[PDB]
């Protein structure tokens, strides 16, 4: 799924 | 309080000041506009407690000083509903305000001007003037990346930073980020503040694309912008906004360049067959070629092949196609550059012929 | 099944047949378009069970007969998303339909053509041809008076009645009624049917504004309209519509004439200060004058005065300003005639220069 920048 | 003025001289001011009003939200008073006559000037003020929009109109006809508040929507609709070139005479009659034009009469209910919400006085610490178009470019280039109703409310706004001879805006929702900077020819102190989502919109809407410059004033807890005869002021959001310098990919060795429009249209068609929930599309990069694929639960499949400039190693990487399209839509340039690292690292996108704006998007896992 | 057709030859048909669909089909296959290739023609059909829209597209390129159904919106979006001048090659391959254009490929899920609804056969009982302009006039003149989600289902539609050489439409929600009749140069049998709201909107959408004749066929339970290469069919509403002849005010001797725009603008302004629920306004008619007043709970008041032509007797009558506005907004004429009888009677409104359309509004109890 979607990953996070921070 | 008394004043007579042309309909067309009230329309834009009324439209602008009614901007901060979210209909009939909080207190009843917030659905009203503050009317004030002082000197040969009529001032109109709309507010939502968080921000305020003030319009000043020159009174060339006889007038009497005073203040009151009236229902914004109704007063505006009345003025707009009257014929073009209409003279509008307004006079306060105790608890109601009488509006007259031709043989049309209207009595509006009021609320004490003394009870109208007003932002406490504050002091600016930074001041500068810049073209309206520049402020417009800054906001448009990053607005789409602000979070909406995120717990970390400080993300639900836009960062405005003064650094060197430039003004910069930053927006991110944790998945994608946008940063843009423009020079204003003025030496500026280093300052960073977060403007609430609604303030950004109001500021944007306040630009008439005119030539008249924009005067910006920033304080520790407020921001103010003067355009023509309008003055916008908003509180700021508290909290540490992420540092874009720490989000920009550190080693985007692989560089792909492609025509922005063919790229956008390909992603747009592929998105049709992407999962409606997660919007994932797959990018396959090979020598001078990009293959975009999409599939959904029912196993439909979209495939797009485009010629691009790329000499790096082959790799596959997934992305939420909407985040990608938002970026390509904001760039509106001729060619774009995509700088990648690997399938689990964010990608930085930007105009191939300009680094004034940069976009970072975290890939999807699959 | 296979065919290849230029993009611009498919867009119009696709848009038209997707008319009955609404983003939320009630049955899965209703969200699909039936595609059939036979005798050098490609037929596309969209349906929502209550009505269908069929488009015939000539195939001047190699093709193979057959049929299947595919997602309407997805197919339409793929086609319009392709570049202008694109050749769209389509071929059925079992459970999927492949769409190719340039280096763009799409595989769509299908549903058996055998499962596509078609409305079991019916017989035309009344037929006539009329100018598209006449149908547009008949619908626009009355559409607004149809009921919105009324338990008496037959009021949510529009009555189409043939009498003598005239085709007439009637619409009513119980409070107000609209009726319009136009000669169609044919001697027709006395007949009437009720077309569902959805069907009325579809008939209007299919009018292209040209000289193509409109062929209408009416059955015991269906209506069909043919324009150019499009065929629309809808189920009729099983009801017992009211008789407009019996609702028309019984001889309203007091005739008031006024400019439609001035009258509309005066009503529009007064409505601003009317009850946001009952929307009531009051009319005071006297020698060549009309005074429209309005007030709400907040104790706000609006007053409009205008010169009109009136020689009758003085009276005060109340009306729902929206009903009055709907009529004046439908009339696109210079002057309007209002025919009143008394304060407890309904009023009949007409273009002062045309009796082709009549409107009846029940007054509001004072």
């Amino acid at each position: 799924g979607q990953l996070g920048l921070f | 309080m008394k004043f007579t003025v042309e309909r067309e001289h009230l329309l834009k001011p009324l439209q602008q000041v009614s901007g901060p009003l979210g209909g009939r939200p909080t207190l009843p008073i917030l659905g009203n506009l503050l009317l004030q006559v002082a000197d040969g000037t009529l001032s109109l003020t709309g507010t939502d407690l968080e921000m305020e929009m003030v319009a000043r109109v020159a009174l060339v006809q006889p007038h009497e000083p005073g203040a009151t508040t009236v229902p914004a929507r109704k007063f505006f609709d009345i003025c707009r509903g009257l014929p073009e070139g209409a003279e509008i005479a307004v006079q306060l009659e105790g608890e109601r305000m009488l509006v007259r034009s031709g043989r049309s009469r209207f009595s509006l209910s009021t609320l004490p001007a003394a009870d109208f919400p007003n932002l406490d006085d504050w002091q600016s610490e930074v001041e500068f003037t810049l073209p309206q178009a520049t402020m417009k470019r800054l906001i448009e280039a990053t607005q789409f990346s602000m979070a909406h109703q995120d717990v970390r409310y400080y993300l639900n706004g836009m960062l405005f930073e003064t650094e060197g001879e430039e003004l910069r805006t930053v927006a991110t929702d944790g998945h994608r980020l946008a940063v843009c900077s423009m020079p204003i020819g003025q030496s500026l102190p280093s300052h960073s503040v977060i403007v609430p989502r609604k303030g950004v919109i109001e500021l944007m809407r306040m630009l008439d694309g005119g030539d008249n410059p924009l005067r910006v004033q920033i304080g520790s807890n407020n921001i103010r912008a003067h355009v023509g005869d309008f003055i916008f002021t908003s509180k700021l959001v508290d909290g540490r906004f992420p540092d874009y310098r720490r989000v920009l990919p550190k080693n985007p060795d692989k560089h792909l360049e492609a025509g922005c429009d063919l790229l956008k249209q390909a992603f747009a068609r592929a998105a049709i067959l992407s999962n409606e929930k997660f919007r994932g599309v797959r990018l396959y990069v090979s020598e001078n070629q990009l293959k975009i694929t999409a599939n959904n639960p029912e196993q439909e499949e979209a495939e797009e092949i485009l010629d691009v400039t790329y000499s790096g190693a082959e790799m596959e990487i997934g992305f939420n196609v909407s985040y990608v399209l938002d970026v390509l839509n904001a760039l509106k340039c001729e060619n774009v550059r995509m700088m990648l690292t690997d399938s689990v690292s964010s990608v930085q996108i930007e105009d191939a012929a300009s680094q004034s704006a940069a976009y970072v998007v975290m890939p999807m896992r699959l």
